[PDB]
C-alpha cells in the first residue's frame, strides 16, 4: 500500500487519530489484515503513539 | 490457620460456652427457649421500669415498663419466627426452630411476669 | 435461587444483598425483562397508569 | 547564563512577571485616576 | 458472569494476559496477525471484571472488552 | 429621566449618602491629633471622597430612590441620552483587548507549530518571538476581518470528531 | 565507629537543569506530550523515592530540604520582627497594654482598602494582630523597636546562613550515608545540645534579661526610663537591688547552697495578679530544671567510648511470651526509611502541638495574654488545626512505608507482623466501638433535641433532667485543686486556675476562673472520643490493609497512591490507602472543628468576660443550650455571627468578604469531590473541537484531572474553605465582643 | 503432560496463623489449594497478611478465593522463579485442576488450545443495540 515516511489520514471512526494525519512505518506483506503501520505525534488517553490499520481505512493525504 | 488465641482457644472459656443453653445438643428447642426467655425478658423489664416515660409516676411505673418489655418480647419472638420461615426451606430445622421460638415467647412473658413481682 | 425477583434471572442468582436493591430499582424498567415482548410492554405501562390515576 | 534566562523563560516565572506587570499597571492606574465608574 | 470478547484487531503482545489477576485468558495458535498470537476467553466464569486486561492492551481501539454482567460470589471476589 | 430614574445631581439621597460617608469619617477623625498621620489618612479619605462624588454628579449618572448610580445598557437609549460612556465604550475597549490577547495567542500557536518541539515551546517560552507577536498585534480587528475572508480564519473538516460525527 | 563522613563534591552548582523540567524523573524529563505532565511535575517533585533507589543521596536530598525549610522559617521571622518594629504600635502598647490594640500590619491607601486599618489606639491605625508576639516580645525583656529592628536583621542573616549550609550540604561537601545512620549520636547530641543546651541558654536569657526589666514593668517605671539589659549583665548591684541573691554572685550555686537562689527561682504557681501571665521567676526555674533534665538525658547512648546504652540492645532486650521475638528488627526499620521516622515524628509533633494549646489556654505563660481573648483563641484554634493534620501526615507516611519500604524477609514474626496478622481483630473491634460512641454520644443529643421538640424538657439529658455527671474529671479537679496543700508542700498555689479557687482579673477583664463540668462538657467531651476513634479507624485502617485485604490480595503491587482496581468484584473505589488518607482529612476536619466550637463556646460563656459580679460574654448559656443541636444551632453559630455578618463598612469588613469567599471555595470543592473525570475529559474533547475549528488548539493536549488529582483538589478546597470560615467567624466575633 | 492429582498430606508452610484466613464459604461453597515445589527454605508473604517460612520440598496453603491464589503464584514465580500450581476444592471432596489447565503458563502460545469469546470483527462494526431489543434478557450488542 502506502510507502514508508508517507503521511496518511485515518478513516477509523473509533480510533483516536480519525480524520487526522500520521506517518507510515511499515506494510507488512503477509495476510495480516491490519498491516499498515502509523505512527503519530500526539498521543491517546492510553498514552499509546502507535496503531495498525488496513489499506482501506488510509488515505495518502 | 485460625489465629490461636488465650480468648477462643480458653478451657475454662470452652466450658461455661458449653453450659449455656445454645450448646448443650440434646436438650429440647422448647427448653432451649424457655430458659432463654426466662433470662432475656426478666433482663429486659429493668430499663422500661427505670429510665421510660412514666417513671416518676408512682403506682404506674412498673406496670408500663413491664407491659412495653412483653411487647418487645412478642416483637423479638415474631423475629424469631420470620427468621426461622426466612432461614429453613434439631434446633437448626423449620419445626426445631418454630418450637424454640414459641418457647422464647412462653419464656420472655413468664420472666416478664416474675420480674412484676419481684 | 431465589424467586425475587421474578424479572430478571440473572438477579434471583445473586448470591448478596446487591439483589433486593437491583430488584426494587429495576421493578418499572419493563423494557429490559425476561421475555419481554412489545405487545406485554405496551399492556404493562397502560395498567401501571391505570393505577397511578386510582 | 543561557540557561538561567531558560528558566526564567519558564512558564510560572513568566506568569509571575507578567501578571505583577499587569497587576501594577492596573495598582498605578487606580492610584492616579481613583475611582473610575464611567467614560 | 461477565461478558469478555477478543476482537480482530489483536496484535498478540500477550500485555492482557499477563494482567488479569485470575487467569481468564489465554493465547491460541492464529494466522491474522504477524505474532501469530490471538487472545482468547475460555474461563469468563471467574473474571471479575476489575478490566486490568483493558488497560494493558495497547490497540486503539480496544481488543478486549469486559462488560459487566450477572453478578455470582466468582465474580464478586467474595472470600465468603 | 430613563425609567423613572432622577440624575445624581438632582437626587438628595445621593446628597444624603454623601453627607453620611463624611460623618462617619470624621467622627473617626475626631479623635486624633491635628497633624498627625492618621489624621492626614483621614483627610485624604474626605477629599477623595468628596471628588469622587463630584465626579460622579459631574458625568451625568442616573440615580434611583436609594441614591445610587444606575447604568443604562441599550446602545440606542445612552447614545441618545448621553450615557454611552458607561457600557458602550467600556464594551468597545473591552474587545479590543480581549481580542487582542486572544489573537496573540493565537499567534504564538501558529508561530511554534512549525518546529520540531512546539510543546516544548508551549512550556518554556519563545520571548523574542512573543514579545514580536505583542507588539504587532495592535492591528488584529484588520487582519482577523482579512483572515476572515480568506478562509484561512477556519479550519476546513479535518478536525477530531467521534464516530456519530 | 562515629566520625564524620563526607564526600567531596557530588553536584555541580549549574544552572543547566533548572532550564530542564522534570529533570529528575525519567519519565517526567521526556518533556511534556499531554497536561497531566505538569501536574505529575509538581506532585512527584519531592519524592524522592521516586527519584533513586540509593539511600544515600536520597538522605542527602532531605538533608538539604530542611536547610531550606528553616532558611524559610528564618526569613517569616525576620519579616514578623521587622514588622512588629516598623509597622506597628509595639511601644504605645507597651505603655498602655489593657487599651491599645496589637497592630503589625497596615495597608496602603488604594482602591478604598484604607478602611481596614482601623483604631487600634496608641495613635496608630492599622489590623489588629492575634499572632500574639507582643506579649512574647514583652515576655522576653525587649522594649524599644531598635531591639526588635536588629532581631530582623539577625533572622534574615542566619536565613542566609540556612540557605548557604543547605547548598553547601548538597553540592560542595555532602554527608555519607553512614553519617545520617547514626541515630544514638544524634540523639545524645539532639537531647544534650538542641533541647538541654537550648534550655539552659533561654533560662540565662531570663534570668539575666527578662526577669528585673519584666519586674520594673510591673512595678510601673516607664520603659524608656528601665536600664539596657547590657547595663544589667554589666553592674551586678542592680540585680541585688532587685533580688538580694546576686550580691553573692555563683558562690551559693558551687558550693550547694541554692536555697539562697529563691528569690529569682522560685514555685509560686498560679498567675502574676497584676500581669495575668505565669510568674517569669517559676519559668526560669523550669528552663534550669528542664535544662539539666536533657542534658542528662543527651549521655544515654553509646557512641565512641564504652559507656553508654545501645539502642538495638534495649529493643532487643524487650521480648516477652505473648508477643514472640517482640522488639527485633524495629532498629533496622528505623534506621534505613525515613519514611517510618517521618509517620513517628509527625504523630507526636502534632500531639505534641494539641497539647501546646491546652496548656497555653490554661496555663497563660505570656503578660498581658489572658485578657487579650482574639489571641488565646487564635492560638488554641491554630495549634489545634497543626496538629490534627501532622496526625492525619503521620498515617500517611506510616502507610508510605507499609507499601514502599516493608520487607517481611528481615521481619518475620514480629511485633509488626503479629499487628498484620491479626488486623481483621483491631479494625472490627475498632468499628463496634465507633458505632458504639456514635450511637450513645450524638444520640443523646438527638433524644434531647426531640424531648425539648415535644414539650418534654423533665425527659432530656441535662442538669436538672436526667444529669450524666463527670463525677472522675471532677474529682481529678478537685484533686488537682488540693494538691498545694499535702502532696505538692512547697507549691504557694495550684498550677492552673481552673483546677479551682479565686479569681484572677487584669484591667476589669477576666483573665482565668474555675472552670465547672457538667452534662454538657460529658456529653461534648465523648463527642470528641468518638471523632477520634473513627479517625484513628480510617487511618488505622489505611495502614494495615495498604499491603493486602480480601477484596484487593495484590494490593501493594498497585503503590500507594492509585485511583482503584476496575469496577469489578463489586467496585473497589477508593481501595488505596492514600484514599485512607483523604477521608481522614475530612474526618480529622469534623473532629477538631467540633473541638474548636467547644472551646470558643465554653471560654465565651464560662470563663470569659468582664468584672464589675463577673458578666461573662454570652451570660452563661453553655451548661443549658450545648445539649440540643439546636442549641448550637442558634446560640452560639447564629447568635455569635451578627459580628462577622455585619463588619461591612468597618475595619472587621475583611473578615466579611473571607466569610463569603470561604462558603465559596467550601461548596466549590463539592464539584471536585461529587463527580468524575469522564464527563469533564468529555467535555474538553467538545472544548477541543472548538478550539480546533479556530486554529488555537495547544500543542499540549488537554486533559482531565486524573482520579487521585480530582480528590486531592476537592479535599483540598474543602479543607481551606471549611477552616477559613471558621477563622474569619471567630476572628470577627473575638475581635468586636473582646 | 497429563493433569495432576491432589495430594493432601502436603505439608504447609510455617506460618504462626492468621485472621485473614478460611471462613463459612470454605466449608459450604469451596475453597482453592495451592502447591509448589520450593529449591531451599525462604521467607514469602501471604497473600492474606504477614510471612511465611516455606519449606525446603512440597508445598500446601488453602485459601478462599482465586485471586489470592493468583497474587501467591505471580509472587512465586516472578520474584522465586517456581512453577506452582493451585486447584478447585468443594467439600464433597472433588477436584478441580486449572492454572496451568493446558499444562503450560497461558502468558505463551501452545498449540492444542481453542479459541473461545472470539468476536472476528472490530469493536466499531457492532450492531446498533436497536438490533438487539426484546430478546429473552438484556444483551449488549457486543454478544451476537
Ligand atoms: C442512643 C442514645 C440514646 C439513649 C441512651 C436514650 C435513652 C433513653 N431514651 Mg431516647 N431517643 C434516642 C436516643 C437515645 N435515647 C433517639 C436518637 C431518639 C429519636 C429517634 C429517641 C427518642 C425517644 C423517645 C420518644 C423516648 C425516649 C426515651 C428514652 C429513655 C428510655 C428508653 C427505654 O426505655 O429503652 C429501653 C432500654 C433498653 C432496651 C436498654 C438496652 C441497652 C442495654 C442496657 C445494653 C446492654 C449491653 C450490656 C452492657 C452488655 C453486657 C454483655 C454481657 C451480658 C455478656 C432513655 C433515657 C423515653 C423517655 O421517656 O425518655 C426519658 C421516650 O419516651 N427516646
Ligand atoms: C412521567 C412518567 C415517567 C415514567 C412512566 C418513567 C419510567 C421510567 N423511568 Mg423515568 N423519569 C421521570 C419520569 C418517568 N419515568 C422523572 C420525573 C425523572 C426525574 C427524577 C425520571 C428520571 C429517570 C432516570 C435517571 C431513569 C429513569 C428510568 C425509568 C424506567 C425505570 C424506572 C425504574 O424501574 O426505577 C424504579 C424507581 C425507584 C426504585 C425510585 C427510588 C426512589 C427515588 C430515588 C426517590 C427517593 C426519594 C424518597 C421517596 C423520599 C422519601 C423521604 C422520606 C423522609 C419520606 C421507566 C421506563 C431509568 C431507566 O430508564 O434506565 C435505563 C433510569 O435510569 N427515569
Ligand atoms: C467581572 C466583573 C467586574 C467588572 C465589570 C468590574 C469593573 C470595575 N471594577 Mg471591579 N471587582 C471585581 C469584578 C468586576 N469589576 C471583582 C471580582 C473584585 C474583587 C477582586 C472587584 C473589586 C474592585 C475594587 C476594589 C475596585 C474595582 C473597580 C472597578 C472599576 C475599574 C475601572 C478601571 O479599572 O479603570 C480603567 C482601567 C484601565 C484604563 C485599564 C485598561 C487598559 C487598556 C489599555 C485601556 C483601553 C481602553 C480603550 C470597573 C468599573 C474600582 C472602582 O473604583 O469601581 C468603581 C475599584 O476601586 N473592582
Ligand atoms: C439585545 C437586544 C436589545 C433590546 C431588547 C433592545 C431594546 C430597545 N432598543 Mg436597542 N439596540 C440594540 C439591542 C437591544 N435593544 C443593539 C444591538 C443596537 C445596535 C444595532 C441597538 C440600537 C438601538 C437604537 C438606535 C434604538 C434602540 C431602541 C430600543 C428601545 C425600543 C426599540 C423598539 O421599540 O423596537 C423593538 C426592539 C427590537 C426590535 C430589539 C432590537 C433593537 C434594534 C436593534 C433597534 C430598534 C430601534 C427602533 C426601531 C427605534 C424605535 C424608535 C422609538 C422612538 C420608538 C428598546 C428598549 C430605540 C430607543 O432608543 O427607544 C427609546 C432606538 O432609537 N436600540
Ligand atoms: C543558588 C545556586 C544553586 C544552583 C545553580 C543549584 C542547582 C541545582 N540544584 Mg541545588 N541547592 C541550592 C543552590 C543551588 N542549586 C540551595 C540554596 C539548596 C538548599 C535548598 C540546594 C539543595 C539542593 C537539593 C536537595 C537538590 C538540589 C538540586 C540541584 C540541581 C537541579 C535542581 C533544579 O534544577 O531545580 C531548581 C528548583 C527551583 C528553581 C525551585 C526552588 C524551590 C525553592 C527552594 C523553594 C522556596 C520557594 C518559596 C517557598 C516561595 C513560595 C511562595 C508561594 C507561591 C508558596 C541543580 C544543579 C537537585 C539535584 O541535584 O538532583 C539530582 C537536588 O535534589 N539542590
Ligand atoms: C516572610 C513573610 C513576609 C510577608 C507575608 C510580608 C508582607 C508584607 N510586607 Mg514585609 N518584609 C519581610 C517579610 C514579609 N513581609 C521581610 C523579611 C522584610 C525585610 C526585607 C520585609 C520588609 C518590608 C518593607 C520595607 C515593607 C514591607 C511591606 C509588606 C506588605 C506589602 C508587600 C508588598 O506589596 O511588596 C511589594 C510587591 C512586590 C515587590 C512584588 C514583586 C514580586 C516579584 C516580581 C516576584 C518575582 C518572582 C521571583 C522569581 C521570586 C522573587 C525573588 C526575590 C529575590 C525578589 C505585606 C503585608 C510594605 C508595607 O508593610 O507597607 C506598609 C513595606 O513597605 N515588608
Ligand atoms: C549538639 C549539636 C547539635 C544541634 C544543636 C543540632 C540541631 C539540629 N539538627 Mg542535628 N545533628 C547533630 C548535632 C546537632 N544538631 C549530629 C551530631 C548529627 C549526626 C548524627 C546530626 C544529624 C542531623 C540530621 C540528619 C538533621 C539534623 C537536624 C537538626 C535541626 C532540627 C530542626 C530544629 O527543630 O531545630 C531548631 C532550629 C534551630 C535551633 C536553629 C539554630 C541552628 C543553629 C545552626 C545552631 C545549631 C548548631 C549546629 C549543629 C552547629 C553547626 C555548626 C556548623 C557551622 C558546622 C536542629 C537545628 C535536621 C535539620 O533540620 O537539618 C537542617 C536534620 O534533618 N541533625
Ligand atoms: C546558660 C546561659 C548563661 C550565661 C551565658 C550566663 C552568664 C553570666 N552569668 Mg548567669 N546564670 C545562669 C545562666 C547563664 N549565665 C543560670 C541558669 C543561673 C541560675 C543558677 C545563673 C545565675 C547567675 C548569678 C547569681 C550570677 C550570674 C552571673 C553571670 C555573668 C558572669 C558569670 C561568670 O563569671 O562566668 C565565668 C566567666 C566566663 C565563663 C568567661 C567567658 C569566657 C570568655 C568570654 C572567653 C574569652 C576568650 C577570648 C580568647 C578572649 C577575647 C579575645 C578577643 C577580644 C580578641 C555572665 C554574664 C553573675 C552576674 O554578673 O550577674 C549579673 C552573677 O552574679 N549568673
Ligand atoms: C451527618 C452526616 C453523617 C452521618 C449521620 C454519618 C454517619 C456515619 N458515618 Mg459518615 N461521613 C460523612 C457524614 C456522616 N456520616 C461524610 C460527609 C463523609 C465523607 C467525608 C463520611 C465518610 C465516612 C467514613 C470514612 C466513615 C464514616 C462512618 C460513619 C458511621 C459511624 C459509625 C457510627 O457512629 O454509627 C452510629 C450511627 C449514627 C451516629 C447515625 C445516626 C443514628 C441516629 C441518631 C440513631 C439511630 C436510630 C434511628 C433514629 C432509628 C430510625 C428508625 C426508622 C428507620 C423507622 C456513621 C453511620 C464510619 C464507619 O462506618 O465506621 C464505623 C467511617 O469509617 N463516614
Ligand atoms: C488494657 C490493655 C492491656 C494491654 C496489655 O496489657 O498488653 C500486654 C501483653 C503482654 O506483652 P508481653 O509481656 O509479651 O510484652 C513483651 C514486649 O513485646 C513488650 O515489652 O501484650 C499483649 O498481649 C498485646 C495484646 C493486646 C490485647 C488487646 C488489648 C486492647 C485494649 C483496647 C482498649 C483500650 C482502652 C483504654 C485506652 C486508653
Amino acid at each position: 500500500g502506502p510507502k514508508r515516511g508517507s503521511l496518511v489520514k485515518i478513516l477509523r471512526p473509533e480510533s483516536y487519530w480519525f480524520n487526522q494525519v500520521g506517518k507510515v512505518v511499515s506494510v507488512d506483506q503477509s495476510g495480516v489484515r491490519y498491516p499498515v503501520v502509523v505512527r503519530f505525534e500526539n498521543q491517546n488517553y492510553a498514552g499509546v503513539t502507535t496503531n495498525n490499520y488496513a489499506l482501506d481505512e488510509v488515505v495518502a493525504a | 490457620g485460625m489465629l490461636e488465641t488465650p480468648v477462643t482457644s480458653a478451657p475454662i472459656v470452652a466450658t461455661y460456652l458449653s453450659n449455656l443453653p445454645a450448646y448443650r445438643t440434646g436438650v429440647a428447642p422448647v427448653l432451649r427457649g424457655v430458659e432463654i426467655g426466662l433470662a432475656h425478658g426478666f433482663l429486659l423489664a429493668g430499663p422500661f421500669i427505670k429510665l421510660g416515660p412514666l417513671r416518676n409516676v408512682p403506682e404506674t411505673a412498673e406496670i408500663a415498663g413491664s407491659l412495653s418489655a412483653a411487647g418487645l418480647v412478642l416483637i423479638l419472638a415474631l423475629c424469631l419466627s420470620i427468621y426461622g420461615s426466612a432461614q429453613f426451606q434439631p434446633l437448626f430445622s423449620a419445626d426445631g426452630w418454630s418450637e424454640f421460638a414459641a418457647g422464647f415467647l412462653v419464656g420472655g412473658e413468664a420472666g416478664v411476669a416474675w420480674a412484676y413481682v419481684c | 435461587h431465589k424467586l425475587f425477583p421474578k424479572f430478571s434471572q440473572g438477579l434471583a442468582q445473586d448470591p448478596t444483598t446487591r439483589r433486593i436493591w437491583y430488584g426494587l430499582a429495576m421493578a418499572h424498567d419493563f423494557e429490559s425483562h425476561d421475555g419481554m415482548t412489545e405487545e406485554n410492554l405496551y399492556q404493562k405501562i397502560f395498567a401501571s397508569h391505570f393505577g397511578q390515576l386510582s | 547564563m543561557k540557561d538561567f534566562t531558560t528558566y526564567l523563560s519558564t512558564a510560572p516565572v513568566i506568569a509571575t512577571i507578567w501578571f505583577t506587570f499587569t497587576a501594577g499597571l492596573l495598582i498605578e492606574i487606580n492610584r492616579y485616576f481613583p475611582d473610575p465608574l464611567v467614560f | 458472569a461477565h461478558i469478555v470478547k477478543i476482537y480482530d484487531t489483536c496484535i498478540g503482545c500477550t500485555q492482557c494476559v499477563r494482567a488479569c489477576p485470575l487467569d481468564v485468558l489465554e493465547m491460541v495458535p492464529w494466522d491474522g496477525c504477524k505474532a501469530s498470537q490471538m487472545a482468547s476467553a475460555p474461563r469468563t466464569e471467574d473474571c471479575v471484571g476489575c478490566k486490568r486486561c483493558e488497560t494493558a492492551c495497547p490497540t486503539d481501539f480496544l481488543s478486549v472488552r469486559v462488560y459487566l454482567g450477572s453478578e455470582s460470589t466468582r465474580s464478586m471476589g467474595l472470600s465468603y | 429621566d430613563i425609567a423613572g430614574l432622577t440624575p445624581c445631581s438632582e437626587s438628595k439621597a445621593y446628597a444624603k449618602l454623601e453627607k453620611k460617608e463624611l460623618k462617619t469619617l470624621e467622627k473617626r477623625l475626631k479623635q486624633y491629633e491635628a497633624d498627625s498621620a492618621p489624621a492626614v489618612a483621614l483627610k485624604a479619605t474626605m477629599e477623595r471622597t468628596k471628588a469622587r462624588f463630584a465626579n460622579y454628579a459631574k458625568a451625568g449618572l442616573l440615580c434611583g430612590n436609594d441614591g445610587l448610580p444606575h447604568l443604562i445598557a441599550d446602545p440606542g437609549l445612552a447614545l441618545k441620552y448621553g450615557h454611552a460612556g458607561e457600557v458602550f465604550i467600556p464594551t468597545f475597549g473591552f474587545l479590543y483587548v480581549a481580542g487582542y490577547i486572544g489573537y496573540v495567542g493565537r499567534q504564538y500557536l501558529i508561530a511554534v507549530k512549525g518546529e520540531a518541539k512546539p510543546t516544548d515551546k508551549e512550556i518554556i517560552i519563545d520571548v523574542p518571538l512573543a514579545t514580536k507577536l505583542a507588539w504587532q498585534g495592535a492591528g488584529w480587528p484588520l487582519a482577523a476581518v482579512q483572515e476572515l475572508q480568506r478562509g484561512t480564519l477556519l479550519e476546513k473538516e479535518e478536525n477530531i470528531t467521534v464516530s456519530p460525527r | 565507629k562515629v566520625k564524620i563522613a563526607v564526600d567531596r563534591n557530588p553536584v555541580e552548582t549549574s544552572f543547566e537543569k533548572w532550564a530542564k523540567p522534570g529533570h529528575f524523573s525519567r519519565t517526567l524529563s521526556k518533556g511534556p506530550n499531554t497536561t497531566t505532565w505538569i501536574w505529575n511535575l509538581h506532585a512527584d517533585a519531592h519524592d524522592f523515592d521516586s527519584h533513586t533507589s540509593d539511600l544515600e543521596e536520597i538522605s542527602r536530598k532531605v538533608f538539604s530540604a530542611h536547610f531550606g525549610q528553616l532558611g524559610i522559617i528564618f526569613i517569616w521571622l525576620s519579616g514578623m520582627y521587622f514588622h512588629g518594629a516598623r509597622f506597628s504600635n509595639y511601644e504605645a502598647w507597651l505603655s498602655d497594654p489593657t487599651h491599645i490594640k496589637p497592630s503589625a500590619q497596615v495597608v496602603w491607601p488604594i482602591v478604598g482598602q484604607e478602611i481596614l486599618n482601623g483604631d487600634v489606639g496608641g495613635g496608630f491605625q492599622g489590623i489588629q494582630i492575634t499572632s500574639g508576639f507582643f506579649q512574647l516580645w514583652r515576655a522576653s525583656g525587649i522594649t524599644s523597636e531598635l531591639q526588635l529592628y536588629t532581631t530582623a536583621i539577625g533572622g534574615l542573616v542566619m536565613a542566609a546562613a540556612m540557605f548557604f549550609a543547605g547548598w553547601f550540604h548538597y553540592h560542595k561537601a555532602a554527608p555519607k550515608l553512614e553519617w545520617f545512620q547514626n541515630v544514638e549520636s544524634m540523639l545524645n547530641h539532639h537531647l544534650g545540645g538542641l533541647l538541654g543546651l537550648g534550655s539552659l541558654a533561654w533560662a540565662g536569657h531570663q534570668i539575666h534579661v527578662s526577669l528585673p526589666v519584666n519586674k520594673l514593668l510591673d512595678a510601673g517605671v516607664d520603659p524608656k526610663e528601665i536600664p539596657l539589659p547590657h547595663d544589667l549583665l554589666l553592674n551586678r548591684a542592680i540585680m541585688a537591688d532587685l533580688y538580694p541573691s546576686f550580691a553573692k554572685g555563683i558562690a551559693p550555686f558551687f558550693t550547694l547552697n541554692w536555697s539562697e537562689y529563691s528569690d529569682f527561682l522560685t514555685f509560686k504557681g498560679g498567675l502574676n495578679p497584676v500581669t495575668g501571665g505565669l510568674w517569669l521567676s517559676d519559668t526560669a526555674h523550669h528552663h534550669v530544671a528542664i535544662a539539666v533534665l536533657f542534658l542528662v538525658a543527651g549521655h544515654m547512648y553509646r557512641t565512641n567510648w564504652g559507656i553508654g546504652h545501645s539502642m538495638k540492645e534495649i529493643l532487643e532486650a524487650h521480648r516477652g511470651p505473648f508477643t514472640g521475638e517482640g522488639h527485633v528488627g524495629l532498629y533496622e526499620i528505623l534506621t534505613t526509611s525515613w519514611h517510618a521516622q517521618l509517620a513517628i515524628n509527625l504523630a507526636l509533633f502534632g500531639s505534641l502541638s494539641i497539647i501546646v494549646a491546652h496548656h497555653m489556654y490554661a496555663m497563660p505563660p505570656y503578660p498581658y495574654l489572658a485578657t487579650d481573648y482574639g489571641t488565646q483563641l487564635s492560638l488554641f484554634t491554630h495549634h489545634t488545626w497543626i496538629g490534627g493534620f501532622c496526625i492525619v501526615g503521620a498515617g500517611a507516611h506510616a502507610a508510605i512505608f507499609m507499601v514502599r519500604d516493608y520487607d517481611p524477609t528481615n521481619n518475620y514474626n514480629n511485633l509488626l507482623d503479629r499487628v498484620i496478622r491479626h488486623r481483621d481483630a483491631i479494625i472490627s473491634h475498632l468499628n463496634w466501638v465507633c458505632i458504639f460512641l456514635g450511637f450513645h454520644s450524638f444520640g443523646l443529643y438527638i433524644h434531647n433535641d426531640t424531648m425539648s421538640a415535644l414539650g418534654r424538657p423533665q425527659d432530656m439529658f441535662s442538669d436538672t433532667a436526667i444529669q450524666l455527671q463527670p463525677v472522675f474529671a471532677q474529682w481529678i479537679q478537685n484533686t488537682h485543686f488540693l494538691a498545694p496543700q499535702l502532696t505538692a508542700p512547697n507549691a504557694l498555689a495550684a498550677t492552673s486556675l481552673t483546677w479551682g479557687g479565686d479569681l484572677v482579673a487584669v484591667g476589669g477583664k477576666v483573665a482565668m476562673m474555675p472552670i465547672s463540668l457538667g452534662t454538657s462538657d460529658f456529653m461534648v467531651h465523648h463527642i470528641h472520643a468518638f471523632t477520634i476513634h473513627v479517625t484513628v479507624l480510617i487511618l488505622l485502617k489505611g495502614v494495615l490493609f495498604a499491603r493486602s485485604s480480601r477484596l484487593i490480595p495484590d494490593k501493594a503491587n498497585l503503590g500507594f497512591r492509585f485511583p482503584c482496581d476496575g469496577p469489578g468484584r463489586g467496585g473497589t473505589c477508593q481501595v488505596s490507602a492514600w484514599d485512607h488518607v483523604f477521608l481522614g482529612l475530612f474526618w480529622m476536619y469534623n473532629s477538631l472543628s467540633i473541638v474548636i466550637f467547644h472551646f470558643s463556646w465554653k471560654m465565651q460563656s464560662d470563663v470569659w468576660g468582664t468584672v464589675t459580679g463577673v458578666s461573662h460574654i454570652t451570660g452563661g448559656n453553655f451548661a443549658q443550650s450545648a445539649n440540643t443541636i439546636n442549641g448550637w444551632l442558634r446560640d452560639f453559630l447564629w447568635a455569635q455571627s451578627s459580628q462577622v455578618i455585619q463588619s461591612y463598612g468597618s475595619a472587621l469588613s475583611a473578615y466579611g468578604l473571607i466569610f463569603l469567599g470561604a462558603h465559596f471555595v467550601w461548596a466549590f470543592s463539592l464539584m471536585f469531590l461529587f463527580s468524575g473525570r469522564g464527563y469533564w475529559q468529555e467535555l474538553i474533547e467538545s472544548i477541543v473541537w472548538a478550539h480546533n475549528k479556530l486554529k488555537v488548539a495547544p500543542a499540549i493536549q488537554p486533559r482531565a484531572l486524573s482520579i487521585t488529582q480530582g480528590r486531592a483538589v476537592g479535599v483540598a478546597h474543602y479543607l481551606l474553605g471549611g477552616i477559613a470560615t471558621t477563622w474569619s467567624f471567630f476572628l470577627a466575633r473575638i475581635i468586636s465582643v473582646g | 503432560w497429563t493433569v495432576p492429582t491432589l495430594n493432601p498430606d502436603t505439608p504447609s508452610p510455617i506460618f504462626g496463623g492468621s485472621t485473614g484466613g478460611l471462613l463459612r464459604k470454605a466449608q459450604t461453597e469451596e475453597f482453592y489449594v495451592i502447591t509448589w515445589e520450593a529449591k531451599k527454605e525462604q521467607i514469602f508473604e501471604m497473600p492474606t497478611g504477614g510471612a511465611a517460612i516455606m519449606r525446603q520440598g512440597p508445598n500446601l496453603l488453602k485459601f478462599g478465593k482465586k485471586e489470592q491464589c493468583l497474587a501467591l503464584t505471580t509472587q512465586l514465580r516472578n520474584k522465586f522463579k517456581l512453577t506452582p500450581c493451585f486447584y478447585r476444592v468443594f467439600p464433597d471432596g472433588k477436584v478441580q485442576y486449572l492454572h496451568p489447565a493446558d499444562g503450560v503458563y497461558p502468558e505463551k502460545v501452545n498449540a492444542g488450545r481453542v479459541g473461545a469469546n472470539q468476536n472476528m470483527r472490530r469493536i466499531g462494526q457492532n450492531v446498533n443495540p436497536i438490533k438487539v431489543k426484546f430478546s429473552g434478557r438484556m444483551m449488549s450488542p457486543a454478544e451476537i
